[PDB]
């Protein structure tokens, strides 16, 4: 009990420094220059020099036998810790790297040919083009020559990063660096509950197995109506182009339910169309996320976010990181990064981030070093719960974007869910998976894009429209590898997804599918997770989870009942078509 | 509850020495805390933790120990250290102290000078008298002072007083007063005071004539 | 600075009660533990409380004492709702933490009053035998609070300066000496004035 005296202290002295280095890193993304490039260096040495020194200083005070259970758990989380990690060259080498892929994914110029002094943005001009133009020759433009002008410049950095971040796992004790963030579900020490750093893997690759019927079928389907689209260009058979798929990685297919629609003269489910029509501002749609979290029994959003966040983008000459950031930075100031489309992406985007900012102040109640979150996808599911609750065609009807009012309906509904959500399943698993293989020194630099070509083709079934020499860096191309963030987060997340929205959907009194199920004017389901929204890192995710549905662990059974409406109309639909794909097409 | 007592419960040592005190707890082996009292001063922490020299004590002074043995050293004593040594437990829901350690410093032997005071003038009008005699300066306290009166041995009535060592010489002063009635002091001339000690080659004394 | 100073009463009566105080500086009050100890003239050092803001007691006190914060005064304070005369001590207050001290303040308890004192200042009859140096002294008597203060020539003489601890005598009062080593050759010429104070009588003397 002698050292509840020290974590005063420290949750003093953290608190400031934790927020002195959210900030520098809020002022970058706001603002690219190098007024806040040394300022996010400084505070973030500072910041890591402390935890290095608190980490040493709470190792000088053993635990044992502390009745007042937060004592033992803030000493617990000091103990997990950097201890002497970095030299301050490769200190300082890590950080001008990380502030050259973020820097260079963020700001990165594409010049038109035909000009070579006018150049496009990825946000958003680039991914105006893979999104929407169905243009086989611009489409092809944009996805290779961000590729090639700006993915072929992240390779060297992304190839020192990778010695770099391995040698600091392995000094923090980790066996890699891709098992450092595979240690985030680690539950140690329980004894009815725990997990591994390894067990990770063994669930999503088991779980993974009961996802190919329905992303084979989905993959067909996607196959035989792209083809519709783009004539000549695509097989029957094979794997199909990446720079189709409907953005310039391949990773949501939601942009094809414009070229998917499975009954298209049913009024429109994606509601874009109408958020234009009524002249949706980008408030607009965050206050009416705002609503949301309120009729689930939440509270209102504070005035610092409401005037501290940039959530359009900024005028074109100020330079800023656009992709959907959601931020706690202590001590009260919750941030939110949307550069908002008036569009159903980001209206659904919104209340994904929002999610987050609930999640972050519902656990605000417990100490500094449990503000966490449970794991990182209990971080993430909570924002999908609340958005595929609000995309539900009731909810879209109330809302006033669609219309007062079937089967058809149903699965018009919901292939554009899949889309979205079933299509970046195998992406997540093919990205970190290739990420590992790469830390843990499997795959050589002489084989690094022949392995993601590899994978691609057999795992996702998806082609490079030009073989690419390693030169290339095409991981490095998306945002979450460019700036240093982890991937698996999403696959975790899918399933938990779908447990929570089961067990919510009891709370709120549903009697029904749960493809039809909205969590909204319910106190049941509010306080339901309000219970475990608190809990940050208090307890183990294996019981956060426990606690609201009936698994002690990642779980795809909900996911696949909430899809099996499609799944039988999808096989229906395919016997026209080849369902798999050859290892070995390529459009070249 | 937890106890602890020094092994040296009192130590005499010379200028310049290598001495040791050492405490012993009873139950645990802990970071121990040591601190150093000048009589009449507050106790002045010595060593922080166990081997870290607290702020302002110098060079000279070093702490150790494990197990339920820790223990305080100077290398060289300095006639300065004169003092009684505490150690602090730190460690536990009761907190305690032990045992103390009184530190003497020895130093070549001294014999005092002898001075005897007779009563005051308004202490006769008042109606006793106390007659006074000083040893100063002297080393070791050890002495006997014997108050005689026209050459016969003044049994009780007697009282003494001791300084502390002299944190420079490492000297002592030491005085003894003999409390007569003043018909008793009136009926007497020869008021006389013997000191024995090792720094005489033969007792001394001096004395007064009513 | 790091700085305790600490103040309170004297000599009270036995069953009876005094409240001590200590005021801290230089240092954030509330991030320390603020701890009363006590020293009976002929014992070691004892623990009396800690306070955090739990507060915790040595067994000896716990069911007679209190300790009490204000951390807005900056202040420590021990309250004495029930005395013995066995808590006769020296009152320090100290700075502990996961060390600083004020300088202690007598708490006398016994019955019997507060008397002052009588000064009778002491010289030798001329003797050429006590050459090197001479002896001037004063004998402060029958005072019961041992609180006692002993300046000569108004403060300014302590290069030769001694003064001896009081002795308790059969009548239950206190008395010591005070003595000045001059030169042999300045008894005649230079004076030397015993200046004496007893706080706790408000007694003034000065004397030859
Ligand atoms: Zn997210």
């Amino acid at each position: 009990e002698q050292a509840k005296t020290f974590l005063d202290k420290f949750n003093h002295e953290a608190e400031d420094l934790f927020y002195q280095s959210s900030l520098a890193s809020w002022n970058y993304n706001t603002n690219i220059t190098e007024e806040n490039v040394q300022n996010m260096n400084n505070a973030g040495d500072k910041w890591s020099a402390f935890l290095k020194e608190q980490s040493t200083l709470a190792q000088m005070y053993p635990l044992q036998e502390i009745q007042n259970l937060t004592v033992k758990l803030q000493l617990q989380a000091l103990q997990q810790n950097g201890s002497s990690v970095l030299s301050e060259d490769k200190s300082k080498r890590l950080n001008t790297i990380l502030n050259t892929m973020s820097t260079i994914y963020s700001t990165g110029k594409v010049c038109n040919p035909d000009n070579p002094q006018e150049c496009l943005l990825l946000e958003p001009g680039l991914n105006e083009i893979m999104a929407n133009s169905l243009d086989y020759n611009e489409r092809l433009w944009a996805w290779e020559s961000w590729r090639s002008e700006v993915g072929k410049q992240l390779r060297p950095l992304y190839e020192e990063y990778v010695v770099l971040k391995n040698e600091m796992a392995r000094a923090n004790h980790y066996e890699d660096y891709g098992d450092y963030w595979r240690g985030d579900y680690e539950v140690n020490g329980v004894d009815g509950y725990d997990y591994s750093r390894g067990q990770l893997i063994e669930d999503v690759e088991h779980t993974f197995e009961e996802i190919k019927p329905l992303y084979e079928h989905l993959h067909a389907y996607v196959r035989a109506k792209l083809m519709n689209a783009y004539p000549s260009y695509i097989s029957p058979i094979g794997c199909l182009p990446a720079h189709l798929l409907g953005d310039m990685w391949g990773r949501f297919w939601t942009n094809l339910y414009s070229l998917t629609v499975p009954f298209g003269q049913k009024p429109n489910i994606d509601v874009t169309d109408a958020m234009v029509d009524q002249a949706w501002d980008a408030q607009r749609i965050f206050k009416e996320a705002e609503k949301f979290f309120v009729s689930v029994g939440l509270p209102n959003m504070t005035q610092g976010f409401w005037e501290n966040s940039m959530l359009t983008d900024p005028g074109n000459v100020q330079k800023a990181v656009c992709h959907p950031t959601a931020w706690d930075l202590g001590k009260g100031d919750f941030r939110i990064l949307m550069c908002t489309k008036v569009t159903m992406d980001d209206f659904l985007t919104a209340h994904h981030e929002m999610g987050h900012i609930q999640y972050d102040m519902a656990y605000a109640a417990q100490p500094f070093l449990l503000r966490n979150g449970a794991n990182e996808g209990f971080h993430e599911a909570v924002g999908e719960i609340m958005s595929l609750s609000a995309a539900t065609p009731k909810h879209l009807k109330s809302i006033g974007l669609l219309s007062p009012d079937d089967n058809e309906t149903e699965i018009n509904f919901l292939l554009k869910q899949a889309l979205t959500i079933v299509g970046t399943l195998p992406f997540t698993y093919m990205l970190e998976k290739w990420r590992w293989m790469v830390f843990k020194g499997e795959i050589p630099k002489d084989q690094w894009m022949k392995k993601w070509w590899e994978m691609k083709r057999e795992i996702v079934g998806v082609v490079e429209p030009v073989p690419h020499d390693e030169t290339y860096c095409d991981p490095a191309s998306l945002f979450h590898v460019s700036n240093d963030y982890s991937f698996i987060r999403y696959y975790t997340r899918t399933l938990y997804q779908f447990q929570f929205q089961e067990a919510l959907c009891q709370a709120a009194k549903h009697e029904g599918p749960l493809h039809k199920c909205d969590i909204s004017n319910s106190t049941e389901a509010g306080q339901k997770l309000f219970n475990m929204l608190r809990l940050g890192k208090s307890e183990p995710w294996t019981l956060a989870l426990e606690n609201v549905v009936g698994a002690k662990n990642m779980n795809v059974r909900p996911l696949l009942n909430y899809f099996e409406p499609l799944f039988t109309w999808l096989k229906d639909q395919n016997k026209n078509s080849f369902v798999g794909w050859s290892t070995d097409w390529s459009p070249y | 509850d937890i106890q602890m007592t020094q092994s040296p419960s009192s130590l005499s040592a010379s200028v310049g020495d290598r001495v040791t005190i050492t405490c012993r707890a009873s139950s645990s082996v802990r970071y121990m805390h040591w601190y150093q009292q000048k009589p009449g001063k507050a106790p002045k922490l010595l060593i922080y933790d166990t081997s870290k020299l607290a702020s302002g004590v110098p060079s000279r002074f070093s702490g150790s120990g494990s197990g339920t043995d820790y223990t305080l050293t100077i290398s060289s004593l300095q006639p300065e250290d004169f003092a009684t040594y505490y150690c602090q437990q730190w460690s536990y829901n009761p907190l305690t102290f032990g045992q103390g350690t009184k530190l003497e410093i020895k130093r070549t032997v001294a014999a005092p000078s002898v001075f005897i005071f007779p009563p005051s003038d308004e202490q006769l009008k008042s109606g006793t008298a106390s007659v006074v005699c000083l040893l100063n300066n002297f080393y070791p306290r050890e002495a006997k002072v014997q108050w005689k009166v026209d050459n016969a041995l003044q049994s009780g009535n007697s009282q003494e007083s001791v300084t502390e060592q002299d944190s420079k010489d490492s000297t002592y002063s030491l005085s003894s007063t003999l409390t007569l009635s003043k018909a008793d002091y009136e009926k007497h001339k020869v008021y006389a005071c013997e000191v024995t000690h090792q720094g005489l080659s033969s007792p001394v004394t001096k004395s007064f004539n009513r | 600075e790091v700085q305790l100073v600490e103040s309170g009463g004297g000599l009270v009566q036995p069953g009876g009660s005094l409240r001590l105080s200590c005021a801290a500086s230089g240092f954030t009050f509330i991030d320390y533990y603020m701890n009363w100890v006590r020293q009976a003239p002929g014992k070691g050092l004892e623990w009396v409380g800690f306070i955090r803001y739990t507060t915790e007691y040595s067994t000896s006190v716990k069911g007679r004492f209190t300790i009490s914060r204000d951390n807005s005064k900056n202040t420590l304070y021990l309250q004495m709702n029930s005395l013995r005369a066995e808590d006769t001590a020296v009152y320090y207050c100290a700075r502990h933490m996961y060390d600083f001290w004020g300088q202690g303040t007598l708490v006398t308890v016994s019955s019997a009053s507060t008397k002052g004192p009588s000064v009778f200042p002491l010289a030798p009859c001329s003797r050429s035998t006590s050459e090197s140096t001479a002896a001037l002294g004063c004998l402060v008597k029958d005072y019961f609070p041992e609180p006692v203060t002993v300046s000569w020539n108004s403060g300014a003489l302590t290069s030769g300066v001694h003064t001896f601890p009081a002795v308790l005598q059969s009548s239950g009062l206190y008395s010591l000496s005070s003595v000045v080593t001059v030169p042999s050759s300045s008894l005649g010429t230079k004076t030397y004035t015993c200046n004496v104070d007893h706080k706790p009588s408000n007694t003034k003397v000065d004397k030859r």
